[PDB]
């Protein structure tokens, strides 16, 4: 019933979206942040100063210790704790318990950081990630095994106020027109091969081996657009080359009060558009994801205000090429594994002030692009 | 055509007030911003402030509690006025109009020197070859400006006529005074053909001389 | 402040070749993306000119051998290929905090061939005599590289007191070097003596270039 798991996550990007759990028997109520960058399911238990509460196995009778910890590292935060099973419900998706692995957190260091309003994560990827190893089963692995659910999951972000996990597939009512499709270039992350990006219609002039030199990866579990220094410095590069920024004048006189705007005056019409090119599941073809300045210069003040500050939403990266809330706030995405590929199309809630803040087009030709872009 | 013009006072006393305008042409005060920034050996590039089109003033908060920008749009003028002055605002000052989100035209700036120290003129000699060198494929001259004080002079040869081979020496303080020299390089068939004089100007007294190279 | 520091202080890039230049701030500079920081070049007696707006945009009417990178605190500013035009220091300056702020520049150097001074001896005009002064100036001009060392000799015997020397900057056409020295002394001590030295010792020769006159031959 994919009806039911409309709305079933809150919070927005900047700290996470979450998914409300319950656990153990009797249900101890936990909220879990969706993290399709992982594939272990941990939750706080022990107390931490950013955290409500945490999960005591101690009180529930169907908890079992499977006798041995674990360590999970991240890009920044990193935990170790205990390696049980014990039942979960999902209250907003499925009221039957199933019986899942859980590592119960008793040490962390840049994990649970303030302003957050989960206690706990829900490893999305592939088992080639879960520690301590691939042979630790991963939460939907157990939950396609046992509630006999399609390999597949899709994702919409509304915080352009929650959005919605549907686990087993897709859900008609939270898209219009198309799905386009990138095939998932290893199972590890859910790595896809872009193969251009592109600056208000000007493309960048990377070899397309740039965008993937590390990997390129769908990330619900990022804040921002991440991208690799070379390709930061290319964007920001054409950013400035395509932006039209007000000149200093009275009250006007140093870059950085930039940021803030009054009298219902926003930066958007200032900024061009950015472009990602992904190859189709037909080679010769590719489409087009793209964000408006609506979706990277993001408002960032409590309500109750007649001014508004923004902060810009891309980041540079060591390494990877991370596709973040930043970009996933703009589409439905969907998690095909049962056949190998991503699909992404326009959310609806993806609107401010009734206009579009996204935009999915092609086919485009990829005659002109190496036939593979990983290296 | 945009221009920006300093008019300052070429040694002004300590303690006492700096008061510099800047006449604009091909630009509107009413559209544009007009920014002050001074350049100096000790402290090198500072940006002290700016006057808008509006009205409005933006200042460096280092010289906030003795500075003052004003501006007169009906007379194309910026002005700038520092009180209690310190011997390091000895500097360069220009206004430069604002442009997009930095400064594009430059006025040439005007040299300002704080010091309690009297205003004198520098003598003008004349540097002809040595009596009875070899008269060769070319030939060097040179005026020499002593004993000056303060900066700047300004040194032209034949009016600003000959600038062909000119070198003009930055002036070097010694026991509290200036000297710069400059040489000017012309074929046999031009000197002594030809007649070729260094004029001098020194601003802060007011005089101008000219100085004909003869022969020895 | 936001501080921005340039190196190196000083480079010295030959013709046709590549330069590039180092700003560092001390806090990033960036907000929405744009980098608040631009170059400008500054020629000996002349006001800077601004070459770069943004870090990156490079002002209509310069030229594109001109180019400017960065992001956060890190900027570079590449002049490629280098002309004898480009002798200049050149500024960062930020504007993304107040108060605006310039780095401490970098002096670009043309390293052109290497070229011996052309060396011109002066003795006092009769005008100065008349007021009881003596100066003697040798112009050393159009060389390259700037080190050069000047010594007085009076009747054969070196003379290091009353020696005033100045350098030119880096010419714009032929990217040489000029220096004057001026030798000054009483009228009273110059009608003492009958030869007048200045040698220069230049890195082109071993030996120094040697110009002299003797006094009322």
């Amino acid at each position: 019933n994919f009806l039911a798991m409309v709305d079933n996550l809150q919070g927005d990007s900047g700290r996470g979206y979450y998914l409300e759990m319950l656990i153990g028997t009797p249900p101890q109520k936990l909220q879990i942040l969706v993290d399709t960058g992982s594939s272990n399911f941990a939750v706080a238990g022990t107390p931490h100063s950013y955290i409500d509460t945490y999960f005591d196995t101690e009180r529930s009778s169907t908890y079992r210790s499977k006798g041995f910890d674990v360590t999970v590292k991240y890009t920044q935060g990193s935990w170790t704790g205990f390696v049980g099973e014990d039942l979960v419900t999902i209250p907003k998706g499925f009221n039957t318990s199933f019986l899942v692995n859980i590592a119960t957190i008793f040490e962390s260091e840049n994990f649970f950081l303030p302003g957050i309003k989960w206690n706990g994560i829900l490893g999305l990827a592939y088992a080639t990630l879960a520690k301590p190893s691939s042979s630790l089963e991963t939460f939907f692995d157990s939950l396609v095994t046992q509630a006999n659910i399609p390999n597949v999951f899709s994702m919409q972000m509304c915080g352009a106020n929650g959005g919605s996990l549907v686990l087993g597939g897709i859900e008609p009512s939270l898209y219009k027109g198309d799905i386009w499709y990138t095939p998932i270039k290893e199972e590890w992350y859910y790595q896809i091969e872009i193969l251009k990006l592109e600056i208000g219609g000007q493309s960048l002039n990377l070899d397309c081996r740039e965008y993937n030199a590390d990997k390129a990866i769908v990330d619900s579990g990022t804040t921002l657009l991440r991208l690799p220094q070379k390709v930061f410095d290319a964007v920001v590069e054409a950013v400035a080359r395509a932006s039209l920024i007000p000149e200093f004048s009275d009250g006007f006189w140093t870059g950085s009060q930039l940021a803030c705007w009054t009298n219902s005056e926003t930066p958007w019409s200032y900024f061009p558009k950015i472009s990602i090119y992904l190859r189709d599941e037909n080679s010769s073809r590719s489409f087009r994801i793209t964000i408006l300045p609506q979706l990277y210069i993001q408002p960032m003040m409590g309500a109750g205000l007649n001014y508004e500050c923004y902060r810009f939403g891309i980041s540079p990266s060591t390494n990877a090429l991370v596709i973040g809330a930043t970009v996933m706030e703009g589409f439905y995405v969907i998690f095909d594994r049962a056949q190998k590929r991503v699909g992404f199309a326009a959310s609806p809630c993806a609107e401010i002030a009734g206009a579009a803040v996204s935009e999915i087009s092609g086919p485009f030709s990829t005659e002109d692009v190496a036939s593979n872009c990983v290296p | 055509q945009v221009q920006l013009k300093e008019s300052g006072p070429v040694l002004v006393a300590p303690s006492q007030s700096l008061f510099i305008s800047c006449t604009v042409s091909g630009f509107s005060l009413t559209r544009y911003g007009v920014h002050w920034v001074r350049q100096s050996p000790g402290k090198g590039l500072e940006w002290l402030g700016v006057i808008w089109a509006g009205g409005t003033t933006n200042y460096n908060s280092a010289f906030m509690s003795r500075l003052t920008i004003s501006k007169d749009n009906s007379k194309s003028q910026v002005f700038l006025k520092m009180n209690s002055l310190q011997t390091d605002d000895t500097a360069i000052y220009y206004c430069v109009k604002a442009y997009r989100n930095a400064m594009d035209y430059w006025g040439q700036g005007t040299s300002v020197t704080v010091s309690s120290a009297k205003t004198t003129a520098p003598s003008v000699y004349p540097l002809a070859p040595v009596c009875g060198d070899t008269s060769g494929s070319s030939v060097t001259l040179g005026c020499l400006v002593k004993g000056y004080f303060p900066e700047p002079v300004t040194l032209t040869w034949n009016s600003g006529s000959l600038s062909s081979g000119v070198h003009t020496f930055p002036a070097v303080l010694q026991s509290d005074l200036y000297t710069l020299s400059s040489s000017v390089t012309v074929t046999s068939s031009t000197w002594p053909s030809q007649s070729i004089t260094c004029n001098v100007a020194h601003p802060a007294s007011s005089t101008k001389v000219d100085k004909k190279i003869e022969p020895r | 402040n936001i501080v921005l520091s340039q190196s190196p202080g000083s480079l010295a890039v030959s013709l046709g070749q590549r330069a590039t230049i180092s700003c560092r701030a001390s806090k990033s500079v960036d907000t929405y993306g744009h980098s608040f920081i631009h170059w400008y070049q500054q020629k000996p007696g002349q006001p800077p000119n601004l070459l770069i707006h943004l870090a990156s945009n490079l002002e209509s009417g310069v030229p594109a051998r001109f180019s400017g990178r960065g992001s956060g605190t890190d900027f570079t500013l590449t002049i490629d290929p280098v002309e004898a035009d480009d002798a200049a220091t050149y500024y960062c300056q930020q504007n993304n905090e107040d108060p605006w702020t310039f780095g401490g520049g970098t002096k670009l150097e043309i390293k052109r061939a290497d070229a011996a001074p052309t060396v011109s001896i002066f003795p006092p005009s009769s005008e100065q005599l008349t007021s009881g002064g003596a100066s003697v100036v040798c112009f050393l001009n159009n060389f390259y590289p700037k080190d050069i060392n000047v010594k007085w000799k009076i009747d054969g015997s070196e003379r290091q007191n009353g020696v005033l020397n100045s350098w030119t900057d880096q010419d714009s056409k032929d990217s040489t070097y000029s220096m004057s020295s001026t030798l000054t002394l009483t009228k009273d001590e110059y009608e003492r003596h009958n030869s007048y030295t200045c040698e220069a010792t230049h890195k082109t020769s071993t030996s120094p270039i040697v110009k002299s006159f003797n006094r009322n031959e």
